[PDB]
């Protein structure tokens, strides 16, 4: 009904707090009420997507007022991807398991829709204004730049993931040269 | 509005037919063994569900899907394809198909309480009872998970294709 | 849209009232409004389908009483097809033109949907109760029996179209023997 | 409900693009003759319509159809396929495509006044004006009446595919 | 090598069936008129060809195409679709289908004399005689020259789909 | 590749000679060279198909002499399926494993082609001269009768599999009554 | 047969000498045989494609000596298209009829194959060694530049068709800047 | 005959591209571990094979398959789909793809020695050496024996589509 799901939402939101204790298994979801698992991950991803949208909006409402410098498209895309990836820092230990869960042959539609919506927001808050076939290429040309970059962060050991950010540079420049 | 209450009956009939056929296959292979009665009980439950949806389909004068002669060779091939890999290879098929059925029953009872919740409940209580009886025993190996997903992702295209066509 | 359609309906009906010497053109429509042109033909077909449904219903409601004997299936189908075809007797002069218009490569979906609904409403009042692949075959196995028969009525000259009805026999018997 | 007001802007954009390409082809073939000006005026009308629907598509953050690179070789072929048969490509292709466009404008303006007629009319008046301007000059040979139908059927199948895909 | 001498028999059987059906339709519409006898003679010729290729297919134990129940409703729809447009359906559809048949007979008799011209001629003389009898009376309006082509293209795609699948 | 494959054929033919206590694994293939494993099973199936063809041919060239009676299609199809299944009697204990191997998602084309060729060579000798859609139905209507029957023989314990043969009756009669 | 095809080829290659007087009809080929569906346009197009290939080859065998300068890609493509189009100069009267006949819905496969082979033989002598998806784009990116240009030559009246050539410039430069 | 050798080079190029891409994915996921160095040798072997077949494709003026932009997202998804399941989803993907490649190399080297065995061997020795080097390390759990098969079926369907298209 209404209260059922409206409270299951709070159940999941409170359960995903102490995930560094157990993991994305079905043990922390039920134990969170004291305060597989193929829904906790989707809920976490949706929440982080919404918060990224909100942060980009709060930042855009500053450049249309003054007191906020402007910058080219490549710099903005690098900053957006860095901002979105800096949310996976506390949960970085048990992430590859959730990434495996997200790629099973029956969860690909949902995950792909979430990725498409994230990329769409990230491009629209950068001034795309394109009604052509270029609506697709650019989107795709960014999804890769995201996915690949993620597959580095889980295996990097450099201080504050600095190495990873450097990769982003050497992966977006080649894109902005018609890659 | 009749197409909305038509597509649901058609896809439910198709899904229950497919499940009945799968259990018929698995019973044909693992018949005279120590795992017979479980498959027999599940087969009887699915025959009951099929008879109910069959009379409910005859009543409302709806159109059965055209692919029904195709779930008859693909609903029996996954009754000798699996269930020859041993017990733990047959348990991983029923769980998958029943989880798919329950997920679609949920998705189908969602869009029928938010659009018109008062012109019904001669049919909605049936869907709720069927979801409960289908999920009651769906709860009862790192590779046997993948094999389950590739079966749970086939019973989701066979539902996408069977309601439109 | 209420008054628009409520006037379009009366216009098309009053136009259809007299087409024995004017053809299914865009001319008799105005001659009726005073008192290609495929909309007129589609309206005529829909109205005759509805009246066939209503007649079959009025006939069925005389069986729950006990005043009408329950014929077999083949006899009922022959009588239903004869009843539906005997509506094309006044307009038999200019029918081939409307049949040509109804078969152009862009009017086939509508005409086919109308034919399917007619065949369904003709089989349902005969006690089908079939939920199998036999839902299709039978339907198709009747549509032919209709279409072909029509293509005889337009070129027959026997009294009372008697010949045509005989054909129906020699086309439904060979069908009720699993043909 | 945004998908409903999305699947109409997408179809309208695709259809106006196709019509613009058809007229571009017919003008490329019959350019320097006694029929040029009519096709030029129609081409200007369609460029105006396309600019309007393009700004309207940019505003609502719509998704353009993926087949657009395919109506670019099939929207120019029927500008050299026809219009090479004399002045019967400029009177059997334009009429057909404009009748198809008007029919779909009617079909859209139907299902948008019976579902929600008050959350709109910042867009519905646009559709009505476009239908009027598209049908005003669509009114201005037993074998030339089948080419028209076989073109209209294709221009309808191409609208059946632009929305869903 | 048997697949080569199998495919040609299958294509010929399917094509002759389609032609027989087209003529059956056109005779069903234009039966009692001043054109009947020509259609009757052509129908008898095609029934003869079909009986010959039918016994030849029964002999060599070949596999008939699976689409045969589809040329039965699409080989009769072009017997009331055309032939209702007057005497220019009995002079464009027949010419088109017979030119297509002759073209494919030539294409077959080409690749059977350059690969093995001596393990045959119990069948090749049959193909040659059939091509002659099919082209003898195929020789006996700028808009009809497009209907003929749009019929010939379909009668070629059908031969292709029926030969492969 | 002519004097070496003609010896691999003999390798397989001598290897499948003694498999009552060694299974279809890749060791009884080499243990037979002293005098997954899909090639062995496919070779055995092809050889048994060829021998069935030859037996049916030797039987067919016996009624042109007036020595053997004639039987309807029922008895002939029953006897054909029986004399084809009676070849699986020695290799009956290790059969379900080979049946599992034959149904993996990458061996279905080959096995299905072999089954189709067997059904064709079984129907052709029972006087089937048909060039319609009926070429398919009948074939399919027999393949089932075979497959299902096999799935009984592996789990029957009656003397000389008598039970199984009875099933065949109750599966071909209901088939030859337009089933 | 050899003599049949030889005489057909001779009739066709001798018939198109008087086409500037009758047109792409059956009358011109009959007149040429002295000493509807054409097939003559297809023969002429094949012959001109072969001659273009041969001319490009004769020109390429002059740069591997030291007598001809290697100019850029865009200039070579402009020169190739101009050379191929300067063969349609004497037949420019009756060409639109042939272009119409070449575009009927049943001659599109053959004409499209000829166009593709011409574009391939025009790109290969330009130095295109690409095994990628760029094998397609470039090819397509040239076919347009050809077809469109043709549709100008038939309606131009400037001396030496000069205007047309100018168009080619404004159609290939705009294409070489990633068009 | 040139269009007969015009198909083997294209299919070999496509298959080696797919294999290179798969190994790139698996190396991107399992890079800095104790198994990375095992995949590096295979990746270098496949890059070498790809360079050889690429120069051989440039020489004979072959046409590369049109689906190449599709094996670029499906040749990398099976490099993070598997290889995230530990060193059992990696050992089961390489074995499957290499067995498929070797099977098709055998199938090609069959129909090229029985049709014309003397107009070649500037290319056939290459195929033989490649088959040997591909099968040398393809030899180096009842549930994984199904994942391997469902990967081999895909790698065998993707070769049948890359031939024609």
């Amino acid at each position: 009904y209404e209260s059922e799901e409206q409270l299951q939402h709070r159940i999941l939101t409170a359960a995903l707090e102490f995930v560094p204790a157990h993991g994305w298994t079905a043990e922390a979801i039920a134990e969170g009420a004291q305060s597989d698992g193929s829904e906790l991950i989707l809920h976490f991803v949706t929440q982080c997507n919404t918060r990224l949208t909100r942060v980009l909006e709060e930042e855009q409402k500053l450049v249309q007022l003054g007191q906020a410098e402007k910058r080219k498209t490549d710099q903005f895309l690098r900053d957006a991807v860095e901002t979105r990836l800096r949310m996976l820092i506390p949960y970085i230990e048990h992430w590859p398991r959730a990434l495996s869960i997200l790629m099973l042959p029956h969860n690909i539609p949902s995950s792909l829709s979430l990725l498409t919506s994230m990329v769409d927001d990230m491009w629209h808050y950068a001034g795309d204004q394109s009604t052509d076939f270029n609506w697709y290429t650019r989107r795709a040309m960014l999804a890769a730049i995201y996915n690949t970059t993620e597959l580095v962060m889980m295996q990097d050991s450099s201080p504050d993931f600095e190495d990873t950010w450097r990769f982003l540079e050497n992966r977006v420049n080649d894109a902005m040269n018609m890659g | 509005s009749r197409a909305a209450v038509d597509r649901i009956i058609r896809v439910d009939h198709a899904g229950e037919y497919g499940a009945n056929r799968i259990y018929a296959g698995q019973m044909a292979v693992l018949g005279r063994t120590s795992v017979g009665p479980v498959i027999q009980k599940m087969w009887d439950q699915e025959k009951d569900h099929l008879k109910k949806f069959n009379e409910l389909m005859v009543t409302f004068r709806v159109r059965p899907t055209v692919l029904m002669p195709l779930w008859n060779v693909l609903g029996f091939a996954l009754g000798a394809g699996t269930a020859l890999l041993g017990k733990e290879g047959a348990m991983a098929c029923t769980v998958a198909v029943e989880e798919s059925i329950a997920h679609h029953y949920n998705n189908q009872i969602r869009t029928l309480m938010e659009e018109d919740p008062e012109k019904y409940e001669e049919l909605l209580q049936l869907i709720k009872k069927f979801r409960d009886e289908e999920l009651e025993h769906h709860d009862i190996a790192p590779a046997y998970a993948v094999l389950k997903s590739i079966i749970q992702a086939g019973c989701r295209v066979a539902i996408y294709l069977s309601e439109r066509l």
